[PDB]
This record gives C-alpha cells, structure tokens and sequence, in this order.
C-alpha cells in the first residue's frame, strides 16, 4: 500500500483531507468549515505575534496596544489582521451554523 | 424522527374525508410541484433519510429492480445539482410516477418495530 | 522466406513451410471492424458467422477442409485448412462458397438462424466474459466517436437491425480485389498457389473501398461499468500507443514487456523480474495483470489490463502501476531492458512460428495488408536488439509521461478513484 | 532415457522431459499432481527465484503440465542456449529440494487454486467421474488434488524417487539439433538419474461397463457418456469424435464436447452434453443415445478426422499413426453413464 | 382432518399435526424443507415475535420438523391452554404470510445452516444417497434445500396449498382430552382448510437392486449397505437391526449403526460401518457383507426387539404393531452400496 | 540489524581456529551463564527480536513442536519476571539444552533475501 496510508500520521492526513469521500453534489456552503479553520490559524498566528508586544496590565494594556499599532514593524497589520479576522471568524462561523441549520446537518447521525 | 405510521394516520385522515380532501388536496399539490424535487429526477421516496434502522431495514427489503432505479435516479440527482442546472422537461418525473413505492415497506418495517417494543414492555394481567 | 507477390488483380502471400503437416489456403481482407457504422456494427461477425455456418462446413467436412475465419479491427479473414496434398479443393471451395456462388449462404432460414445464434453468442460475451468486454470497452472510449471504437462482436443493439441487405453492402463495398490478400501457409509452394489461382479465374469484384472520413483520434476519457454483483473488479488502463508501421513500434512492445504479465497462483509468475511485484505483492493487490500493445493501421493502445478481489486496495493497484510507469521516462535501468529483449523475443517467436498454420495466415495477411510485405523475424530480432536505453526513455517521454489515459472497468469498482486522480500519477514531482 | 529431437530452421526451440508419471501412477490420490507443483520449485543448488530471473535474461520459460498418463517437463527458449535447460531441466529431476516450507506456501495453495478450477467446471467433474468409474484404481485416479486423503511431504518424495528413473522418461525437443541434444543429455544429471523399471505397463487396462455415476452440482447441468477403447477399435472411435464435432452430424448442435483420449494400451471417448437447464440436457442426450445405438456411418468423416487428427498430431511428440481406412459402421452398445447437476431431472442409464 | 388423542393425568401436553408433506413429496428438490423452515413464521393476523412472546408467557414452545414423509407441527404446553395453541396451529397451516423478505432473512439462512450441518455428517450423506439410489424420484428424494434448483416463494406457497389440505394432515395430542381436542379443531381453521386429495399412495415404491454410489468427502470415511423392503417383511429387518445394534451379534463392534426406517408401504434397512480410516471400514463392511450373506438366526433378538420397539414406539403416534414372531432366518440377498470418503480405498460392490 | 550471517561467518572462523576457540570459547560461556538467560527458562533462540520479515519468516517455517515449545517459555519468561523470581533450580534451561533450532531457517531465509536482493541489483554483462 501507499505511505501516504501506511503511515501512523500521514494515514491521518488522507483519511482527513487526501482520501476524504465528500459526495459529489456538495456546493460552496460546506467551504465554510474550511474557511473556519483559516480563520482560527490567522487569528493564533497574529494573536502570538501581538503578545510578544503586548502588556496586560491595566496602566499599559492600552498603550501596548498602541505600541503595536505605532511602534512594531507591521503591527498595524496584525491588529487589523486580528480584529478584522475575529469579526470575519464570526462572519463565516453564522453561515457554518446556518447551513448546518437549513440543510439539516443536524439530524440523526450527526 | 415523526413515524411514518403517524403520517399515514393523518392523512388517511384527510383523504377519507370529503371536506378535508377538496380543501387540502390542492394545497398540497400545489407545494409538491413548488417543492421542485420531480425537477431534478427524484420521487419523494428517494428524499426520506435512510440513516435509521427502520429505513435501512425498508430498503434491504426493496425488491431489487426498484434498487437500481432508486440508485440510478440518486445519482442521476447528484450530478444534474452538481451541474447547477435541472433535468429537460421530458425528463422530469410525472405526477403520475411519483408513486409510493417505498411506503409499504416503511410501514411494516414500522409496525413490526411497535409490536417488538410494545412485547417489550408488556405487563401480563395478574 | 515468405514470398509475396501481386498477380494481375490479387496478391498473393506464401510463407512455405515444409516441416508441416497441414496447409491452410484464405482470403485475408482489409477492412475490419474499423470499417463500420455503429448502426450496421457485427456484420462482419455475421459474415464470419455465415462463413462458419453448418450448411456451409458440411461442404467442407465432406471434402476433408477445415474452416476458420477472425475479425479483426482492422483485417478479417477467411481461411479453409486442408491436408497439404488438397489444396486445389482448398481453392474450389474458397472461390465457389464464399466468392461466386454467395446468394446461397445468405438465404433466409440460414441468415435466420445465424442471426439467432450471433444473438446469443454476443449476448453471452455481454453478460459473462468481463476482461474482453473491459478491453472492447477501453476501445468504446479511447477512440470515441471515430472508426476505430466499434465492438468486433457487434452490439446486441445493432445486430437486430441487420437483414441480408446489409452483408450484401458490406460484400460489395469491402470484398473487393484491391482490398484482399489471398494467404497461403503450411506446406504450399509459392509457385504452386499463384499457379492454382491463375488457373481457375479467380477475382473477387473491381471496386475500390469506401474512404473513412475520420481518421482515429485518441480521447483520453474514461467509461465506468460498475455492477457489484460481481466477484471481482476488472479494470483496464491505457495510453494512446504506436500504430503498427510506426518507428516506435518495437520500442512500444518492448515497454510493453518490461513489466510484463502476471498470475498470483502461478508461483513461477511469483518470482518475475519486475520491480512492481514487490509491491503488489505484499497486500496481494491483483489476482492478473498483462501489459500490451495494441497496434492498429490508424493508432493503438499502450496500456495494461488486471483484474482483482482486493477491491478496497484498487487506488494502491493503480497508483503503483503507474508510478513504475513513470520509471520508463526517469530511471529505466538496463537489465530491465536486456530481460525485455530476451522475453519479447521469446514471445514473438512463440506468436509468429507457432505450430499453427491458421493464425501464421492471420498474421501473414495482416502485415502484407497493411505493410505491403512480411517483415521476418530474423529482421524483426534486430530490431528488437538495436533498441537501448534512451530509446525507451524518449519513448516514454513521448508517450507515457504526462499524457491523457483511458480507462474502462466493471465489476466492484467503487474503490477505483475519478479520472483526475488517476491521471495525476502519469507524472511525478520528480520523486 | 530416450532422446529425439526434430530439427528446424527457425529461432524456438521447445524441450520437453515426459515422464510416465501422471496421477495413473499416482500412489496417493494426487501426489502426482503435488509433484508436478512440486516440479520447478527450488533444486539444491540454483534456487527457485534464481532459476527464473537466469531465464528470463536468457530468453525462456518453463512449464510443468499433469496429464492423466505424462508429467511434461516443458521449457520454451530461444534456440542458441539448449545446453543451460538441459541442466536445468536435469537439475529438477535429479536434484529438488522438497522442503515443507515450500509445501505449505507454493505448492499446496498451487494445488487449491487448481483444484478449486476444476471444481468450478462441470464438464472437468464429469469427466474425472467418467474416468473413476470406467477405470477403477488404474487410470481411473483423480487427476488433481483435493485432500480425501493426506498426502505428507515423504509421498511426493517417495512419488519422485519411484517415478524419476532413467528408463521411465523420454527426452524430446522440438526445434532443436538433434547430435547436440543426445551430447548434452549425457554429461548431465540425467545420466546419473536412477535406472528404475519403466512404469508402463502392457496389458489391458480393465475397463468396466454399465456404470453410472450423478453428482449434485450447482450451477450448469452435464450429462455425459464414456466408452472404454481398446488398441484395434482405437480409429473408429476417432472418426466417430470429429464426426460427432463435425457438421456433417446432425447432432452436432446437441452435443456440447466429444472427443477420444489416446493412451499406449487404449483409450476412452467421451460425450458430454451441458446446458443450463436440466430438461434440455435431458432431451439431448436421449436423442444422442437413440441415434447413436441406431447405427452411423462414418464414412464421411474420413478425410476430416485425417485432417483434425493432423492438426493436433502435429503438437505431440508421439503420434500413434491411426489408420482411418479400414471405419465404415458405428454402433453403440455398451456405455458408462454420469449425470452432474441438477440431478433429480436428468436421466438415469435405464431411460437411455 | 383425523383427530386423536391420549388422555394423561400429568402437567404437559403435546399437540402434533402431521402432514404428509415431506421432502418425498417435494416437487422441486429442497420444497419441504424450505416450508418446514417457513412454517413458525409470522402470519395474517399474528406475527412470529407476537407468537413466541405470546406462547412463551403462556408456557409451551413449538417445533415444526420435516421428516422423510411427514411435516410434523408439534407444540408443548402447560395442559389448562389447549385452545391457543390448537388455533395456533391453524393459524399457521391456513394462513402463513411467505414474504419475500422472509424467505430471504430467516428461511434460507436457517435452511443453509441445516444443509451445512448435515453436509458436514458423513453418515447422513451416505443414507441420502442410499435412499436416492434405492428409490429414485419418490422417496429418493433430497431431504434438505442445497440451492442445485431454484426454490422461489411462489413454489413454497404452492406445495403448501398441496400439502396443507384437510384429508392430508392428521391431529394428535399426547396427554389431551380427546372429546375437548375434537371440540377445539372444530370452531377454528383446520374445518376450514381445503379438503384436498391425501398425497398417501398405496402402491409400492418401485425399489433398484444392486445400484452403487461413491461420494468423495474430506473426514472420515464410512461405508454403508441398504435394502428396500416391503411390508410383509417388515418385521425380519427390525429383528436384524436390533439384532446387529444389540450385544448379541458378533459384528456390532464392526457396526457404527443399523436401523430400519419403516414407512406405510414400505421401508429402508440402512446399514452404516465408518471409521476414520479406510482400511479399517474395508475390512469391517467385507466381513459384514460376507457374515450376513452365511445366515444369520434372528430368533435371539426377539425378545429384545419387543422391547426396544416398545421403547421406540411409544414417543410416537402412529404405531405399526409389527409381528416379531414368526422371524427365524435372515440371508443377504442383494443390496445397495454406497461408499463416503476415501473412497479410492473402500471397496466396490464387487468385492463384496 | 547485524545479520546472522555474518554472525556465523565469525563465529565459525572462531570455532574452526584451534588458537581462538580456546581462548574465546570459555569467555563466551562465562558470558552466557552471567547473561542469565536461562534462570528463566528461555534458550537465546527465543531472545531474538522476531520483528523483521526474516525473523517472522523463520518463525513461520519453524514446525509446530517447537513453535508450541517456544510459546510456553515466552510466558513463562514473562510469569517469572512478572513475579520478579528466578525460575527454580531444577526448571531452569541446562547448557545441553540451549540448542540453536532456530538458527537454520534464520540462515536459510536470510539467504533468500540476500539472493532476492543480488538478483534484484544485477547488471548484465552487455
Ligand atoms: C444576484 C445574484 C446572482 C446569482 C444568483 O442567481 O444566485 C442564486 C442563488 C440561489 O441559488 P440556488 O441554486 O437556489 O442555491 C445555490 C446554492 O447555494 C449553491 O451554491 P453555489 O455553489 O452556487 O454557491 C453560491 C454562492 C456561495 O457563496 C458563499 O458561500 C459565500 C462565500 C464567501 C467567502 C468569503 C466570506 C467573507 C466573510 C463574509 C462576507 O456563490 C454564488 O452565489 C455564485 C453565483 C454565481 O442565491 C445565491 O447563491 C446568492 C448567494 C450570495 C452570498
Ligand atoms: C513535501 C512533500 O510531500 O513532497 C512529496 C512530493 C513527491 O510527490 P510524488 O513523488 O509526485 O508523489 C508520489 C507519491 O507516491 C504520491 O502518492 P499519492 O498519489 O497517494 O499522493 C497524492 C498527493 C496529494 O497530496 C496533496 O496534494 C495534499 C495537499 C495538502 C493540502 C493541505 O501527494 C502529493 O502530491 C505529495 C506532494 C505534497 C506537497 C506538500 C503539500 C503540503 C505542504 C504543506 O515531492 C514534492 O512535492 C516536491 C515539490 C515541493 C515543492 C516545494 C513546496 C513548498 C514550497
Ligand atoms: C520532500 C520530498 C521527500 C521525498 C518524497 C518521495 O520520494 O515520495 C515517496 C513517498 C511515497 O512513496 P510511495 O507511497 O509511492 O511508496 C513508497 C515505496 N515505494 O511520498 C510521500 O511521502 C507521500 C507524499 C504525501 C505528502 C502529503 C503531505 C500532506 C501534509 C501537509
Ligand atoms: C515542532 C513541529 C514539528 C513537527 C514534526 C512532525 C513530524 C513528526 C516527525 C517524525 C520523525 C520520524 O522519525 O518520522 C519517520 C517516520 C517513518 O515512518 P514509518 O514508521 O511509517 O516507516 C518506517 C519504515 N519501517 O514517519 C514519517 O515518515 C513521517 C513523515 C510524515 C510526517 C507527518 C506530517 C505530520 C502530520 C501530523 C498529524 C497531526 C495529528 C495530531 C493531532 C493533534
Ligand atoms: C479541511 C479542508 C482543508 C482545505 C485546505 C484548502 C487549502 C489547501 C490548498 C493547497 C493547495 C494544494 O493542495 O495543492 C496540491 C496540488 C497537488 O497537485 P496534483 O496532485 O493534483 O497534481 C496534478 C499533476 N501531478 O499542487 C498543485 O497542483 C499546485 C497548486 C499550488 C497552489 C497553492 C497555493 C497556496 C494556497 C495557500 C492558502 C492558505 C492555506
Ligand atoms: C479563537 C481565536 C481568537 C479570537 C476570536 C480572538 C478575538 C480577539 C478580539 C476580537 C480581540 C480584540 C481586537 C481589537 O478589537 O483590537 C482580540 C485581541 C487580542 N487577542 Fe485575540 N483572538 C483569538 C486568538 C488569539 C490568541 C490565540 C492570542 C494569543 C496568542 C490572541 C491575542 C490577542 C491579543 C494580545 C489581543 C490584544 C489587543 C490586540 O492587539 O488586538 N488572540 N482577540
């Protein structure tokens, strides 16, 4: 057999995302799952590159923030990067339950 | 999750009875041909969930013929959606073979269930 | 040591043989099944079929001659063994029964029943004969929607449209003097049959054959026959290979042979000299695979055919068969090359000097229909010996590495993955 | 050791070993068809693995074949390197190694694979009922292996000691020069084989008539007719098999396969008739032992079975050089009788 | 539509109706058993589960078993329920559902199950081959489904409107009031089954002599002799068989077993010798073979067949009251043989 | 991972040595007593890791006596130093009795493998 199923870890990878049976008819609503787990690797990435910045205590908690936005390289983009991801990780995660909702991913089995 | 024997009750129901046919027999037509099932091949005996034990149990009992068109007109329904388009109007499915086809079976299948949990629950008279 | 020559309206090929007992004398004609409609497809396998016929073998079996006719996709032929000293009988019989005198095989009550039991032979081959209808399937798809797709059985579809009509069209458009090899093999002089035909006048008609239009066109496409009532899985899996007269048409069989054939319960066919047997061997992934190569007058097949019961491992099957057919176009080694040479030419000394004179007038008829002349084998073991490593190579560059694939399967194949997957395994990321 | 060969000016050349060896010797019911997959497997020296990718690279193949009476030792190549089969095939008849662990992996799934064939065929049951009940010890032996009775790794040697004698083989190639085929078989192992007795014998072979045999099978319903030849009536029921395959037979369309198996003191012609229901199979074979007990003439079939016979004799190594002159009248008289499959319709010998 | 009944003061009664629908009956091979297999299935009105669920808390089980001749429908019960079950059994014999998806889930899994089983007996394929080449299409008939013809649902529902018939079947009850018994088939479905024709001949079943079959099988190897008789000479043979059963004999440490099936025109002495190896069956069945052919004095086992006909006779319904008083002499005359197992080492019939 | 041919390749250039068996042989016992293997009854031929395809094909080829034999002193290796004991004096695996019944198929297919291996990676002298 393969090593992409022989192995321990990449038979994980294909029974996962490589050999995966999705039924053929599924449309661009069952993306959001996908587009779920995009936004959850973009909000830990940039949530760790601001906490190497950030100050938790209240007298500088605030101005860590600006710091980020001021004085790091790019840290603007983090910020909005962050911001505007969690804004968009709740964006895709309404229509994630709102398909599961409409075309009944929540009956019997599942 | 509603029986199907319950769905039989009911609308054994509303056919019997001469009010009740003229005035939701229509309506009901009417919500068929809206539904837009028959527009992509379907019978509405295809689009009943078959991941139970009752439904699984109907469609090991369907006769074999009835199997292969049943897997023939699932599949024929996955590709014309996949496609984003509908079937020709020629192939669409009648009026007239939208039969029940799957419905006896689903039904025995039902009261044999019933039957069985009521014999387990039973309380003998003494 | 074949002699072939072209008398004043019919050519005439010999190959003498005088260690053999029998001598078989036909009439090879160059238009198979290639050269039909898909409406009046099979009349070729009626013709042959009426060739065969009981009222017509009789006659034969009375004089002590033997009939055996094939259709081919290209040629067809019908050939009449006899004893070597009756030969003229031979050619009385070929030239009065199938030649002259053809209104009376072809009259109902014969057609009829021939008909009937070309039904039910055709029916039979559907229904119970999976790696032929798999490799005729493979045809279907490959070729498309071109000549060279239509069944040499005949659909069962198309043989029900057929009336005497259409053998009698078929006749006259494609039995013709320009279009036909009269064969000699067994123990026959070369001198002795083309004296034998200018005897008694032999000519079939004078026309010349209807000009397909379309050349064969290779469509890498794919045709999925599942029926899982079925014990195993069929799967045949081809490339568009070399046409017979091509430059790379030795290099094509050679490839063929380097990984060769196989059977699981053979345990000599165990121990072969082929690097994908030490994968397929360990879940047991096959039950049979063959590589061929199919040549046709217009474009042919490069491919291999199998068959399995591990119908869950079909993806694993596939996907390390075409990972060693990527080691034809990278790193093809030599002593696969030199075991190629050594088994190819054992195989075409086994297909062309075999004991039988019937399928040497098969294939006598066939090269020097198509060809014009024989080429020996002696010739031919040259040409398998000049080939080396880097004509391998080239070839499977020009034809294997990355290119369109056609599949066809029946039987349990839902464990056989779509097109697009499959095709992405003719090329690797170099690795 | 008898060694011919028939020379030839092409490129294949074909040597065949037959020992007289085949499952009519067999001791134990299948130790022949055990030795003949037993055959190339490794010797002492040259493994088995080594034996076939050396000839694949020197262009030949071997086969092993189990006839009712030979084991076939076969090896096709090509022409220039006669002298590394002569070995080889020398070194599988002299020295094998016949180790369990290659009993238990190769040989014995070999020999499930091909028994489990012959069981899926109706006709190859018949036949070896056939054989059973005409011939009872003798020739009358199963042909392959199934297990009825446990054949040890000491009988297919003691098989192999008793049957591998240098009087009991014959050498023979196709395609080969025939003065350096006799130099090469001598100074080889062949030579240092054992000079046993030939174990074939002269007589007789005792048949049985009047015997009938039914099966329950599934799948496909046979009926199937055998009658036990001798040497002088050996042409006649030649003629009669290729007269009855012919069409100059109007049974020809009824019979499914007829045809006369040829040994060196007899024979036997058999008949089947095989369909998919058991009342056509019923009504057929009435009707082929009705016209076949009214008298046939079979001098039609004369120059065709010369011809049928030349075809296949060409294949052999032995011909047995029928006569086919001297055939006029058949008539059936007595017959064995085996019915396999659905056997509560097909007839019984009395209905015939 | 026989009533009858054998009163008791115990706790337990038994209900027995007994068809004449065995498998000698059968149209197609395998019918009886496969409406014995579909007889406690669910009906009409009642399903199986409601039946067992029902009968189980009332306090008695059911038990359909196909004989060679019968189909008997017993049930056990506690005494005080007689009605239940006796329209019970009606329910069964007048309506039965035969479902598709009955036949293919529980019929032909439980009737594969007792053809697996007793294929896996050597001494019951050897006493179905005896029956089937002693008699041929009556009794000779196979007794269980193995699939060699197409058994469909609709032949099952046309042997049971055959044999399920009011003149066919005969009602008994072990410990049952009898006038109560009468009082309770009456006033339900058996007056209202179909008075068919009784399927009983009263002919003699036109036996073979001297007929002989081999059936290779893997295991133990038993070799077995029979003798159709008929009913004058019933009795002769019930001596003979406890006579070569009993102590008595000389050659019961040879016998494995020894048994007359007795039927109402006729019977079956079958007389089976197995062993695990083949050599020791050989010289067991010659020396039996050879020892009854010399007479044998069957005046001995008189007494004690009395007593074990007794012992027999009194589980059943239906007594025949054999003689056992004028038997003295006992000399083989001709018989059937058939051979399981090795069978290229039991003999043949000749050698007998 | 060190193949046992090249382990009875050295070890039968050391015993066929008049010199070096002398001298190495009585270390060579004196290891395999402080070794202490057979205090728990197991010969060494059981102590090899059976998991490669040479080991799992010699213990396929290994016939049913030993194979039986072998099982039994592999649990009740692990019964004894489960109870962390010794086996007793009486049970314990005498030098006479450490056989190597193993070894021959170790060799054999490891010979098969290494011819498998040399057929696989030859060159042809063209
Ligand atoms: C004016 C609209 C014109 C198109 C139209 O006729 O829509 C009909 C269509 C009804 O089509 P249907 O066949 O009845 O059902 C379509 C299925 O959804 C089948 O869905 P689909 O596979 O066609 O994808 C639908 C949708 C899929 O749209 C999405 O899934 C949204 C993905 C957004 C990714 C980025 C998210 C960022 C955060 C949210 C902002 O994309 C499109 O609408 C493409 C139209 C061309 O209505 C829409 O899909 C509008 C979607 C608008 C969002
Ligand atoms: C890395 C790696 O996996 O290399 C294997 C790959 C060898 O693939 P192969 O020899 O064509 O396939 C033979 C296998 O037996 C092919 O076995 P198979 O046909 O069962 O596998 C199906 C196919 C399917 O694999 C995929 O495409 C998985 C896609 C992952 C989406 C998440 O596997 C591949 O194509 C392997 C390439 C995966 C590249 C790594 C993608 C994820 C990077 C993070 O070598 C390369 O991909 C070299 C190109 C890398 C370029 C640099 C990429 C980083 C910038
Ligand atoms: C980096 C390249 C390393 C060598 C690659 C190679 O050489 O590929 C060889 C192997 C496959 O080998 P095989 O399965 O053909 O069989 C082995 C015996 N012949 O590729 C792989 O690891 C599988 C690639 C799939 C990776 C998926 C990654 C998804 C996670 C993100
Ligand atoms: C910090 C980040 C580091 C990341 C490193 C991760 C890779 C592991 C290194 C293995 C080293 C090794 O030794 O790998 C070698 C083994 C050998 O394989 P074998 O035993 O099958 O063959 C042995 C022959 N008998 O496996 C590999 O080839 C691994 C190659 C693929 C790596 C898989 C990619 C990661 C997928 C993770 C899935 C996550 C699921 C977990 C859910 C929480
Ligand atoms: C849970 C669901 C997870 C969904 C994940 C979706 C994103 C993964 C897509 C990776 C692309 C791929 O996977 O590319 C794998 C394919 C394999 O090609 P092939 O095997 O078809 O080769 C056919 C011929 N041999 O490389 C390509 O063709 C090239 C495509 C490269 C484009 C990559 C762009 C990077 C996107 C990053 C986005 C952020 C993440
Ligand atoms: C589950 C995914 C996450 C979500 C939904 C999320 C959500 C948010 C939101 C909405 C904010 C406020 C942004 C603003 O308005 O400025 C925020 C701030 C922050 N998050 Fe996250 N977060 C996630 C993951 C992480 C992780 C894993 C870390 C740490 C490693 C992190 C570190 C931070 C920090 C430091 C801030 C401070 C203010 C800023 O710089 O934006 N986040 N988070």
């Amino acid at each position: 057999m393969a090593f992409r199923k022989s192995n321990v870890y990449l038979s994980l990878v294909n029974s996962y995302i490589i050999d995966s049976p999705q039924p053929s008819s599924i449309n661009y609503w069952w993306n959001m799952g996908s587009l779920l787990g995009l936004c959850l690797v973009i909000q830990i990435v940039t949530g760790i590159f601001m906490a190497m910045h950030y100050s938790s205590n209240i007298e500088l908690a605030f101005s860590s923030v600006e710091h980020i936005m001021r004085d790091v390289h790019n840290g603007y983009i983090l910020r909005y990067l962050h911001a505007n991801g969690a804004s968009f990780f709740f964006m895709v995660m309404f229509m994630h339950m709102a398909k599961g909702l409409y075309y009944g991913s929540y009956r019997s089995p599942r | 999750p509603q029986s199907f024997t319950s769905i039989a009750r009911i609308g054994d129901y509303i056919l019997k009875s001469p009010v009740l046919s003229k005035l939701c027999v229509p309506v009901a037509n009417q919500f068929i041909n809206l539904a837009g099932y028959k527009k992509l091949g379907l019978k509405f005996d295809d689009l009943i969930a078959e991941e139970n034990p009752i439904m699984q149990t109907a469609l090991r009992r369907l006769p074999e013929d009835e199997s292969y068109a049943r897997a023939y007109r699932i599949i024929r329904a996955h590709q014309t959606e996949l496609t984003h388009h509908l079937l020709p109007r020629n192939e669409w499915i009648k009026a007239q073979e939208d039969v029940p086809y799957l419905l006896p079976y689903i039904l025995e299948a039902e009261a044999a269930a019933k039957e069985k949990d009521e014999l387990d629950n039973i309380e003998v008279s003494k | 040591a074949e002699v072939t020559q072209l008398s004043n309206g019919i050519v005439v090929a010999t190959e003498h043989n005088p260690s053999a007992h029998t001598a078989s004398v036909g009439v090879v004609f160059g238009s198979g099944a290639a050269n039909e409609n898909p409406y009046n497809n099979g009349v070729s396998n009626l013709w042959k079929n009426i060739f065969l016929s009981k009222e017509n073998s009789a006659v034969a079996a009375k004089e002590g001659l033997a009939l055996s006719s094939n259709i081919s996709r290209d040629f067809q032929s019908y050939i009449v063994s006899s004893l070597p000293g009756s030969t003229d009988k031979s050619l009385d019989f070929l030239n009065q029964s199938f030649i002259q005198q053809k209104a009376n095989l072809l009259s109902s009550s014969n057609f009829e029943a021939t008909k009937k039991s070309v039904l039910k032979q055709v029916q039979d081959f559907e229904e119970n004969d999976h790696p032929n209808r798999v490799l005729e399937h493979l045809h279907s798809t490959a070729f498309q929607n071109t000549p060279l797709s239509l069944p040499t059985r005949g659909t069962l579809e198309s043989l029900e449209n057929l009336v005497v009509a259409d053998l009698e069209s078929f006749a006259n458009n494609h039995f013709l003097n320009s279009n036909a090899v009269v064969v000699g093999t067994g123990n026959i002089k070369h001198e002795d049959l083309v004296n034998s035909i200018e005897s008694k006048n032999l000519s079939l008609q004078t026309g010349t054959k209807p000009v397909l239009k379309k050349k064969a066109a290779f469509l890498g496409s794919e045709v999925r026959l599942r029926d899982d009532t079925l014990p195993k899985a069929w799967i045949s899996l081809a490339v568009e290979g070399e046409p017979v007269n091509s430059p790379n048409y030795f290099v094509a069989k050679l490839a063929a042979q380097i990984f060769g054939s196989y059977n699981a319960f053979e345990p000599a066919s165990r121990l072969q000299g082929i690097k994908l047997l030490d994968n397929i061997q360990e879940y047991q992934l096959c039950d049979n695979f063959n590589h061929f190569s199919l040549s046709y007058k217009d474009s042919g097949l490069w491919g291999f055919s199998t068959a399995t019961r591990n119908v869950t491992m079909i993806d694993d099957l596939i996907h390390f068969t075409l990972k060693q057919w990527n080691r034809l176009t990278i790193s093809v080694t030599d002593t696969e090359v030199e075991r190629a040479k050594s088994l190819l030419k054992l195989q075409l000394g086994q297909l062309y000097e075999s004991g039988n004179p019937v399928n040497d007038a098969n294939l006598l008829g066939a090269e020097v229909l198509i060809k014009g002349s024989k080429l020996s084998l002696g010739e031919a073991f040259k040409k398998i010996d000049a080939i080396t490593v880097k004509d391998v190579k080239a070839w499977a560059g020009k034809r294997l590495w990355d290119q369109d694939i056609a599949i066809a399967g029946t039987g349990q194949i839902e464990g056989l993955l779509d097109y697009m997957r499959i095709r992405s395994d003719m090329s690797m990321m170099r690795w | 050791l008898t060694v011919s060969a028939r020379d030839a000016p092409t490129k294949i050349s074909t040597l065949a070993v037959k020992v007289h060896g085949g499952s009519r010797y067999a001791t134990k019911d299948g130790v022949a068809h055990l030795l003949n997959r037993f055959n190339f497997q490794n010797t002492n020296t040259r493994s088995a693995l080594k034996l076939v990718r050396e000839s694949e690279l020197l262009g030949g193949t071997f086969k092993s074949t189990l006839d009712r009476e030979y084991i076939t030792l076969k090896a096709t190549f090509l022409k220039d390197d006669l002298p590394y089969y002569v070995n080889a095939l020398a070194d599988v008849l002299y020295k094998t190694a016949f180790k369990p662990h290659e009993l238990t992996e190769s040989v014995l799934p070999a020999a499930r694979y091909d028994y489990a064939v012959a069981e899926q065929c109706p006709v190859k049951s018949a036949e070896d009922q056939l054989y059973a009940i005409t011939f009872r010890k003798g020739l009358g032996n199963p042909l392959l292996y199934d297990g009825v009775e446990r054949v040890s790794l000491q009988d297919i040697k003691d098989f192999a000691d008793k049957v591998y004698t240098k009087e009991n083989l014959e050498v023979s190639g196709e395609n080969v020069v025939e003065a350096d085929l006799k130099r090469f078989v001598d100074e080889s192992l062949l030579s240092t084989l054992p000079a046993g007795k030939s174990l074939v014998s002269k007589s007789e072979p005792k048949f049985f008539l009047g015997e009938e045999n039914r099966v329950r099978f599934i799948g496909d319903s046979v009926a199937a007719i055998g009658i036990p030849v001798n040497k002088a009536s050996l042409a006649q029921y030649e003629v009669l098999a290729n007269y009855l395959t012919s069409a100059l037979s109007e049974l020809s369309g009824l019979i499914s396969s007829a045809k006369l198996d040829k040994f060196t003191d007899g024979g036997l012609f058999t008949l089947f008739v095989r369909d998919q229901d058991s009342a056509v199979v019923s009504s057929n074979i009435k009707k082929i032992v009705a016209d076949l007990k009214k008298g046939k003439d079979l001098s039609p079939a004369i120059n065709y079975t010369k011809l049928k016979n030349a075809v296949q004799n060409e294949s052999v190594s032995s011909p047995i050089e029928l006569n086919f002159d001297a055939v006029k009248d058949f008539k059936l008289g007595k017959f064995n009788y085996v019915a396999v499959g659905d056997v509560s319709n097909l007839p019984y010998l009395d209905e015939l």
